[PDB]
């Protein structure tokens, strides 16, 4: 009923952000902020009415169905966890956090094989690696003999690096032992705007 | 030419100087002799909008039935605000009159007269009145009682469907007697009989009109989540008695789905130890009068409230509602709104 | 000014029931209704149900029809919470909260201007289970021009949290440890990664150092290239 997009928000201070909610019923949408370590605080209601102490920054929307939420000019006191609301109806969030910005690098793929040591164990888990890239946004597709896999994948993405300003994120794919040997060739497919075309890192099962 | 307006109304009656009745003594003393030949001017190409939710018509009818109350059903003890108040509490003639609401001069009611209107929004037949019908204040929960009957079909009123903080009227369209009774020879232990054929049928009736408002869905009746017994029971004065009775019985979901043709009865208790429904708190009454206790009502409407939360299921559930009492008087004032003539 | 103060944060096992209260002042209590909802991280905010104090009239959510009771006390100005069967779904922090427009006439229940601190509330298991730690293998041939990758799989522990360090922290460049992840089984797994020179395969151990305080598990594992 409440499609709040997207997920992650990366920006610096003084961009713009800008938040949309897609709701499947009108009436009264509310927006609110969530502070690290504090109780959520009313920041627009009625689609556009600006809240007490809410600065001229914020501002509501709407086309359509769709409900946006534009923040100009980020400050320190911005960054956090936004929430769309339609009467007892609340969206995902929003998450905007802080991104230093630097040159664009593309990540380094690796993938690895499940252990010998695991699959004495009845599981296999197959981890691919994206090291050291920037921009954070990077899609991760994982292929089963040439097979969109979806529901059995698992991603993990590191702060933004104090040093070099990159990140880094860690995509496991969980499988049954019997599973895992019924297929040959296992890849992850990494799109990254560094890459001029997405890149694949595989493997077959069996020879080294 | 005129515009909504809000202004201090005046009561008129048809109280008896002679009766020892507490309305009629109350109506006395606060409103006028009613008119013999009402005038009623109906408005062809007019169109008026009406919204019963915010008719402050409403806020005067509930000052004035607490005024009513307050000086009337006087209690032994009162505890409010970690005090106690001992006063004299004798036993009184107790029985509800119309109350007409009527404007002075400068100031016209403009009446709705479409036979299905919900109480928000335009109506087509609008007519000019200078008082309205004769309003019976009867406080009660859950169901309302001895009031007026939708015209047409079964209507749903709500100020907003999709929030389930307002509060759903259902205006019947035929009336249901419920029979309460505290027999002669526990003095505090009563019941209530519905004719279950009736009952049913009208039941029927009800969650068919819901799914009009709901998409087909499902129906579902359950008994009040919590609350005080004030809301979670029947709660209804007889005769200056204070009446609680269970409804359990009253949405049975089995018998608008074999056996449940017959008579219905309610259990209820008689209580002398009430919360005070001026908002405050406790108030404590003398034991009920001996002899057959009795009153016939028309059960007229329902208080409901819908369930809500973040689910994904083809049923709606309600539940039996009340403790705003204004609400009783939005079901009777609905069609009426104050206009200021220029 | 309007003010709401809960009660403090608590821990319970699967199966207890739990109470927590918001203690409301600054305006006409029996006014407005009192709305309670639980944020978890990760997870859309819930709203549990309201309760208007005048009468205590309650509206619980359908999720939780059954589980859930709201009371109040009209002298404190308290509004009450009780859940009960809990599990581990209800892990979250727990906020009263009121609507923006009350009026002794009227209301609107949902712009919720006014929240109370929150009541965090944790519910787990007093059982821990120790990580499985599999060697993630950097390659089979050595390329004398470039970097190699390499770590551990630490899968399977509860609960949270596990460290890991590398040849007893000797080795922190390169070094990456993501956040852990929780699986469908209820068990959490995480990864730790180091990017060497690949040069160096035949020369330098590798040993990855976890940590779980829980369990009070220590495990090394030496991270070496597969034999083929
Ligand atoms: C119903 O509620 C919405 C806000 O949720 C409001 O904009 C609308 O005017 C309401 N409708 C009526 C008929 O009162
Ligand atoms: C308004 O009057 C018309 C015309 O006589 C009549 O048919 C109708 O019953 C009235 N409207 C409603 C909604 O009942
Ligand atoms: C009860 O309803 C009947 C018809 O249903 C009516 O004749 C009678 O006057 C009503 N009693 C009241 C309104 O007190
Ligand atoms: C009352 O309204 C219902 C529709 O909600 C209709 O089926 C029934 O015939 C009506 N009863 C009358 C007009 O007596
Ligand atoms: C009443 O009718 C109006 C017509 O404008 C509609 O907007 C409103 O939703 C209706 N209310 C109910 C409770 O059906
Ligand atoms: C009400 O019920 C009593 C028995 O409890 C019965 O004697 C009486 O006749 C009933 N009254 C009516 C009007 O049906
Ligand atoms: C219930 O009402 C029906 C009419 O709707 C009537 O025929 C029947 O006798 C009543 N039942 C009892 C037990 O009074
Ligand atoms: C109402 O009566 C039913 C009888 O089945 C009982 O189960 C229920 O607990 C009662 N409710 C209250 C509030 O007394
Ligand atoms: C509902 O009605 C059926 C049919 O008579 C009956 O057997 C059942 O016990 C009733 N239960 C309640 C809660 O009224
Ligand atoms: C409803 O009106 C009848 C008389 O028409 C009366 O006997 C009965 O007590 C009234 N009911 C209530 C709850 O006031």
């Amino acid at each position: 009923v409440l499609t709040q997009s997207p997920g992650t928000l990366s920006l610096s201070p003084g961009e713009t952000a800008i938040i949309s909610c897609r709701t499947s019923q009108y009436g009264s949408l509310a927006w609110y902020q969530q502070r690290p370590g504090q109780a959520p605080r009313l920041v627009i209601y009625s689609g556009s009415t600006r809240a007490a102490g809410i600065p001229d920054r914020f501002s509501g929307s709407r086309w359509g169905p769709d409900y946006t939420l534009t923040i100009s000019n980020l400050e320190s006191g911005d960054f956090g966890v936004y929430y769309c609301q339609q009467y007892e109806f609340f969206g995902q969030g929003t998450k905007v956090q802080v991104d230093i910005k630097r040159t664009v690098a593309a990540p380094s793929v690796f993938i690895f094989p499940p252990s010998d040591e695991q699959l004495k164990s009845g599981t296999a888990s197959v981890v691919c690696l994206l090291n050291n890239f920037y921009p954070r946004e990077a899609k991760v597709q994982w292929k089963v003999d040439n097979a969109l896999q979806s529901g059995n994948s698992q991603e993990s993405v590191t702060e933004q690096d104090s040093k070099d300003s990159t990140y880094s994120l860690s995509s496991t794919l969980t499988l049954s032992k019997a599973d895992y040997e019924k297929h040959k060739v296992y890849a992850c497919e990494v799109t990254h705007q560094g890459l001029s075309s997405p890149v694949t890192k595989s493997f077959n099962r069996g020879e080294c | 030419v005129w515009k909504d307006a809000d202004t201090t109304l005046f009561c008129a009656s048809d109280a008896k100087a002679h009766e020892t009745e507490v309305h009629n003594v109350w109506a006395t003393h606060a409103c006028v002799p009613t008119d013999p030949n009402p005038q009623e001017i109906h408005l062809e190409n007019v169109t008026e909008n009406f919204n019963m939710w915010k008719n402050n018509m409403v806020e005067q009818m509930q000052e004035d039935v607490i005024s009513l109350w307050d000086q009337s059903l006087q209690p032994c003890v009162k505890l409010t605000g970690g005090s106690v108040i001992k006063q004299a509490c004798p036993k009184i003639s107790f029985d509800p009159i119309p109350i007409h609401y009527c404007t002075p001069a400068g100031y016209v009611i403009l009446k709705c007269n479409d036979k299905n209107f919900n109480g928000t929004g335009p109506c087509k037949n609008v007519s000019s009145v200078q008082c309205t019908h004769g309003i019976k204040p009867v406080v009660s929960t859950q169901l309302l009682l001895n009031g007026s009957l939708a015209e047409e079909e079964i209507i749903i009123r709500s100020e907003n469907l999709t929030n389930n903080a307002k509060t759903i009227i259902v205006h019947l369209n035929k009336s249901v007697e419920i029979n309460c009774t505290r027999p002669s020879n526990d003095i505090r232990k009563a019941y209530c009989e519905i004719n279950g054929t009736k009952w049913n049928k009208v039941l029927k009736q009800v969650t068919e009109k819901l799914k009009e408002h709901f998409n087909n869905k499902t129906i579902i009746f359950q008994p009040p989540s919590g609350g005080d017994l004030e809301i979670t029971m029947h709660h209804f004065n007889c005769r200056g008695e204070f009446f609680y009775c269970n409804t359990t019985q009253l949405f049975n979901n089995t018998c608008i789905g074999k056996g449940c043709n017959g008579t219905i009865t309610l259990p209820c208790k008689i209580k002398q130890i009430i919360n005070m429904w001026q908002g405050t708190g406790q108030a404590m009454y003398a034991p009920p009068i001996d002899g057959k206790i009795n009153c016939v009502s028309n059960i007229t409407g329902i208080l409901l409230t819908r369930d809500g939360g973040a689910n994904n299921t083809s049923n709606e559930t309600f539940r039996p509602g009340g403790g705003n009492i204004k609400d009783n008087w939005r079901s009777e004032l609905y069609k009426y709104k104050v206009v200021q003539i220029e | 000014q309007v003010r709401l103060s809960q009660s403090g944060g608590q821990m319970k096992k699967p199966g207890d029931s739990m109470r927590i209260s918001c203690r409301a002042s600054g305006y006409e209590f029996i006014n407005c209704p009192i709305n309670w909802i639980r944020l978890a991280p990760g997870k859309r905010p819930e709203w549990m149900g309201w309760m208007k104090p005048r009468g205590g009239a309650v509206s619980y959510a359908r999720q939780l029809q059954g589980r859930v009771t709201m009371t109040r006390d009209m002298y404190s100005e308290t509004a009450f919470l009780e859940l009960r069967s809990l599990t581990s779904d209800d892990t979250a922090v727990y906020f009263c909260t009121r609507g923006k427009y009350c009026t002794a006439r009227d209301y609107y229940n949902w712009d919720f201007e006014h929240w109370g601190q929150g009541t965090p509330v944790t519910v787990s298991s007093a059982s821990t289970k120790g990580p499985s730690v599999f060697p993630l293998a950097p390659s089979s041939k050595s390329t004398s021009g470039g970097t190699a990758a390499l770590g551990c799989l630490v899968k399977d522990y509860f609960p949270e949290p596990v460290t890991v360090s590398w040849n007893s922290g000797a080795l922190t460049s390169g070094v990456h440890t993501f956040p852990a992840v929780l699986q469908s089984s209820g068990l959490y797994s995480l990864s730790s990664v180091v990017t060497v020179p690949s040069s160096s395969l035949g020369t330098q151990t590798y040993i990855c150092n976890v940590n779980h305080k829980p369990s009070n598990t220590k495990v090394d594992k030496k991270v070496e290239p597969k034999s083929c």
